[PDB]
């Protein structure tokens, strides 16, 4: 198991400006024979890779000059050298100089805008899911950036950690930024044993978290 | 040109056996090895197993989570190859893609075929309203639709809207959309999630009411 | 192509 391991894992980048992706490996990738057989691939959503740089340097048949591949050893950086539309997706690292092949993690290159604090609205359990004897509780956080988040639910002043579902939306192609829907999933037992529900969501915007909540006996 | 098409995909149950099949086309030859890459849903490229050329003994080689579960051969007398998969995990369940290496590593892949691995049936979705109040300019509204299968329902409102991907939740799908609207438009117009669910011959059309 | 495997014996 060779471990690839690749530096940002999310980039942020300005179109036109220049991008470096780090890619390291737990050993030598330099076979005995000289070749040093570390490779790059680029995912965009929906599609298989398209290989871009091959042994360290080489570029593949078709593939832009503004891709090149560097480092020796251990180290190794892909330079995307004036970021275009078509460039954003995941990049992959992958050796195959040692059985297991390995790839990194991916490094997904975004775009760069203003930071931007989510809008969250929280929302009660609904009659008809209340009929058929489940309870569950939803926080909508919309258009923030960057992606980071953390959303925190309480009851009756609480954390709780069982039955969240969280799902993030892919960055907006118009406004540049993510949502993300949370879902606290209880039974109609639990929900009408306790009495106030509270999403709360921290993001770098503000110290401060943004509270929403309400009680149950009110709805 | 080289073209590479994976076929075989499905639904399995768990402990289950699949096997996958891969043609190359516009290829000289045989002289070259055959891998596959698996890619789990939101995760990253996983090396599955390898078979090399003829003239390297047409070695084999399998990743440890794999190892001694899956099988790979060849047919070069009709440019095939083979993936066969025993004892499936619900953590089998990727898409597949049947990729090349000759010249170039892992050059030429396949669109892939999808793998589900698990013991679900056909399942109508649950569609619930989201709906503020126990206001502001703008007010969001939403739709969770809960506990479906087979995966892939469409949310459409009667464009501000969001469409959270599906998740597992007990087995079974869960995803939401939300819809903002002008404070001014909702109540006074009605508002609307259509969910459908192909798989199971389901559209629920859900009006929104405070 | 894709020609022979570029990986060693």
């Amino acid at each position: 198991d060779v471990v690839m391991t690749q530096t940002p894992l999310s980039l942020p980048v300005s179109l036109g400006d220049q991008a470096s992706i780090s890619c390291r490996s737990s050993q030598s990738l330099v076979h005995s024979n000289g070749n040093t057989y570390l490779h790059w691939y680029l995912q965009k959503p929906g599609q298989s890779p398209n290989l871009l740089i091959y042994k360290v340097s080489n570029r593949f048949s078709g593939v832009p000059d503004r891709f090149s591949g560097s480092g020796s050893g251990t180290d190794f950086t892909l330079k995307i050298s004036r970021v275009e539309a078509e460039d954003l997706g995941v990049y992959f690292c992958s050796q195959s100089t040692h059985v297991p092949f390995t790839f990194g993690s991916g490094t997904k290159l975004e775009i760069k805008r203003a930071d931007a604090a989510p809008t969250v609205s929280i929302f009660p359990p609904s009659s008809e899911q209340l009929t058929s004897g489940g309870a569950s509780v939803v926080c909508f956080l919309n258009n923030f950036y960057p992606k980071d988040i953390n959303v925190k639910w309480k009851i009756d002043g609480s954390e709780r950690q069982n039955g969240v579902l969280n799902s993030w939306t892919d960055q907006d192609s118009k406004d540049s930024t993510y949502s993300m829907s949370s879902t606290l999933t209880l039974t109609k037992d639990e929900y009408e044993r306790h009495n106030s529900y509270t999403c709360e969501a921290t993001h770098k915007t503000s110290t401060s978290p943004i509270v929403k909540s309400f009680n149950r006996n009110e709805c | 040109e080289v073209q590479v098409v994976e076929s075989g995909g499905g639904l399995v149950q768990p402990k289950g056996s699949l096997k996958l099949s891969c043609v190359v086309s516009g290829s000289t030859l045989n002289n070259y090895a055959m891998n596959w890459v698996r890619q789990a849903p939101g995760k990253g490229l996983e090396w599955v197993a390898r078979i090399r050329s003829k003239s390297n003994n047409y070695a084999t080689y399998y990743a440890d989570s794999v190892k001694d579960r899956f099988t790979i051969s060849r047919d070069d007398s009709q440019s095939m190859i083979y993936l066969q998969m025993n004892n499936l995990k619900t953590e089998d369940t990727a898409m597949y893609y049947c990729v090349t290496y000759g010249n170039h590593p892992f050059a030429y892949w396949g669109q892939g075929t999808l793998v589900t691995v698990s013991a679900a049936k056909t399942t109508p979705p649950s569609v619930y309203p989201l709906a503020p109040g126990c206001t502001g300019s703008s007010v969001t509204l939403g739709c969770l639709v809960k506990g479906y299968f087979p995966e892939s329902v469409t949310v459409t409102w009667n464009s501000s809207v969001h469409t959270f991907p599906a998740l597992l939740q007990s087995g079974l799908y869960t995803m939401s959309s939300s819809v903002t609207v002008p404070s001014s438009t909702w109540p006074s117009q009605t508002v609307t999630c259509s969910v459908a669910h192909p798989a199971s011959s389901t559209t629920v059309d859900k009006k929104l009411e405070p | 192509l894709p020609g022979e495997e570029d990986l060693p014996g």
